[PDB]
RNA sequence: GCGGUCGCCUCCUAAAAGGUAACGGAGGCGCCCAAAGGUUCCCUCAGAAUGGUUGGAAAUCAUUCGAAGAGUGUAAAGGCA
RNA sequence: UGGGCUACACACGUGCUACAAUGGGAAGUACAACGAGUCGCUAGACCGCGAGGUCAUGCAAAUCUCUUAAAGCUUCUCUCAGUUCGGAUUGCAGGCUGCAACUCGCCUGCAUGAAGCCGGAAUCGCUAGUAAUCGCGGAUCAGCACGCCGCGGUGAAUACGUUC
RNA sequence: CGCGGGGUGGAGCAGUCAGGUAGCUCGUCGGGCUCAUAACCCGAAGGUCGUAGGUUCAAAUCCUGCCCCCGCAA
């Protein structure tokens, strides 16, 4: 909860200052934090995809939503109605906590992390991140991870703009 | 030289080259030494080697240093059957 | 389990650590005397302050993932520039200036009669 | 929150030693950690010629 | 005479009720479902743009655009957000 | 002068290394012969993990050196494994030669650690100090041969017999 | 435009009915035997079965089309 007081506290000043609110309602504000997992190879056998679903639960402490194609594609052998990957949805304390422990711990940890884009936005407030390798903290499970596959990682947020959520998140922690 | 000592380089190239001292690359100079080493000082000249037949060009970026002018003007035209 | 990789257990310290991606009999016995144990322990029978040490200086030492980026970009670079010494490797031939005619399978690969 | 279906997410604590940085947050309670935003730093063939053969 | 057709369903022909023929034009059926029924409760699609890892033209994720451009077991018509 | 005879889809011959425990690795220790040597063989000492480098002595030689040969023997360890086998290939650092080692040299060290678990059709050599295996020297040679020539160490089995 | 019969390695053919995961013979290539060639011997290469899709756990095979060949007609 560091980081929601951190939020109330220091960056809610920090932004109005700048931005010009006239309310405190015009507050940019995180309303979740998505991950997903796409997979495929889980059409040739899903239990890597039982693999990801274990990963999800191992990282989050929340049990994921398999998701499921809405059309078959001949092009990976793919059926609608089978199981393409899994989600997840934070909110609250539990997105703070996840969105912290990114910052605190699992960038750092990537091998040549020197920063992230800046134009991974939407044109819309809301951001848009990719973990192209698993194996970012120590609770991973080194011993077990057969495979790196990658995660998206969107950031959702009351951001009326691109300008608004970079901003926010620099105040929060995100090393740009 | 795999001796600790002079590494090896012809005279008349290094004259050539220390006299080209303002580092224009026009100034592009030739040589049938493809025995010779590679400095800082050439790193960024357009060198033209004798390659057994023709003068093949070639310029030098930091990434040459250690190795000869030979290297880059190979004698063998092979293509696949 | 050190650098990455579940070494055996019935083998002998040396040898169990030459399964690692930079370290050969030579690193091996001198990384166990810089640490002053005994080289013909098996492994199921350490302590894992050993462990540790070992661990310690491995990681003083080059190996697994920095060896790899390095010769890889070694070879990269070689290449990328255009010497003769890396077109060998990109086309599949070998490098120190050996005959191409009558051997070379370890880069060749499969032979193919035609 | 569902029964018997979450893993059980508790409160631990994150510590970098290289700093002694010490973070609270739930995970599923000391535990170890190398590096982070407090250690981490973003928060040559010419000289080796020179070194090798000194000019 | 051969070919084709003979029973049933849909459209056009069919001339703004209905009906309406031709060896006139186009297509289908001789089943399926134990949930693809009933009821109660809840939900709204397709595609495009943007961004994001393997992941491409295109799988999956997120926002916006989005009045139906989807889907409706199965033909076409009618109809249904 | 530089390049090429050193290429490379491939095929063949002659060799070397192997595919292991009759063995690999560490230590200690024992027994040869032929032959070569002056700007050459080089003792001994020191440095260097090593290849090798500095000093410096003897020798134009049964007087010195190359030269304590290796297999072998006694211990220790490895205990069946693509392995501590195998050593290729490749990266890095060095050493020598020599104006110059990229094309295109030899050697060493570190690291990787491929193929290969005795080989189809077929085919080669050998009857005794032979085969088999082990090393040593020399000619060419500034430097470089798994080849060539010679040297000695250890040391078998078989030959019924001419049907083919 | 229609009716029959065909499209399976380089040639010829089965397998299609009855789905069960591509084969027979010859030929080509390589190596052996041979003084050499043929024969003979040991090896290999060459096709998801004309093609785009469906059905199926699985299609050369069953279904739907599309494109070529041989007869008739035309
Ligand atoms: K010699
Ligand atoms: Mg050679
Ligand atoms: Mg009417
Ligand atoms: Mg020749
Ligand atoms: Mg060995
Ligand atoms: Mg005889
Ligand atoms: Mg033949």
């Amino acid at each position: 909860n560091r980081l929601k007081e951190k939020y109330i506290k220091e960056v809610t000043p920090s932004l109005v200052e700048k931005f010009n609110y006239s309310s405190v309602m015009q507050t940019p504000k995180v309303d979740k934090i998505v991950i997903n997992m796409g997979v495929g190879d889980a059409v040739s056998n899903a239990k890597n995809l039982d693999k990801a679903v274990e990963e999800l639960a191992l990282i989050t402490g929340q049990k994921p939503l398999i998701t499921k194609a809405k059309k078959s594609i001949a092009g990976f052998r793919l059926r609608e109605g089978m199981p393409i990957g899994a989600k997840v949805t934070l909110r609250g304390e539990r997105m703070y906590e996840f969105l912290d422990k990114l910052v605190t711990v699992s960038l750092p940890r990537v091998r040549d992390f020197h920063g992230v884009s800046k134009k991974a936005f939407d044109g819309r407030g809301n951001y848009t991140l990719g973990i192209k390798e698993q194996l970012i903290f120590p609770e991973v499970d080194y011993d077990l991870v057969d495979k790196v596959r990658g995660m998206d990682i969107v950031i959702v947020t009351t951001a009326n703009t691109d300008e608004e959520s970079r901003e926010l998140l620099a105040q929060l922690g995100m090393p740009f | 030289r795999s001796l600790k000592k002079g590494p090896f380089v012809d005279d008349h190239l290094m004259k050539k080259v220390e006299a080209q001292q303002g580092a224009e690359k026009k100034k592009v100079i030739k040589t049938w030494s493809r025995r010779s080493t590679i400095f800082p000082s050439f790193v960024g000249f357009t060198i033209a080697v004798y390659d057994g037949r023709k003068h093949v060009p070639v310029y030098i970026q930091e990434d040459m240093v250690g190795h000869k002018l030979g290297e880059f003007a190979p004698t063998r035209t092979y293509r696949g059957h | 389990r050190i650098a990455g990789v579940d070494i055996p257990r019935d083998k002998r310290v040396v040898v169990s650590l030459t399964y690692i991606y930079g370290i050969g009999n030579t690193t091996a016995k001198k990384v166990l005397a810089n640490v002053g144990v005994s080289e013909d322990v098996r492994v199921r029978d350490l302590t894992n302050e050993q462990t540790d040490a070992i661990r310690a200086e491995i990681d003083k030492l080059k190996v697994e993932g920095d060896l790899r980026r390095e010769v890889n970009l070694n070879i990269k670079r070689l290449m990328e520039i255009g010497s003769y010494r890396g077109i060998r490797h990109r086309r599949g031939l070998p490098t120190r200036g050996q005959n191409t005619k009558n051997n070379a399978r370890t880069r060749k690969g499969p032979t193919k009669t035609v | 929150m569902k029964q018997d279906i979450h893993p059980n997410y508790q409160p631990v604590v994150f510590m970098d030693s290289t700093t002694g940085f010490k973070f609270l947050s739930g995970s599923t309670p000391l535990l170890r950690v190398e590096v982070t935003s407090d250690s981490h730093p973003f928060y040559g063939r010419v000289d080796r010629f020179n070194k090798k053969y000194g000019l």
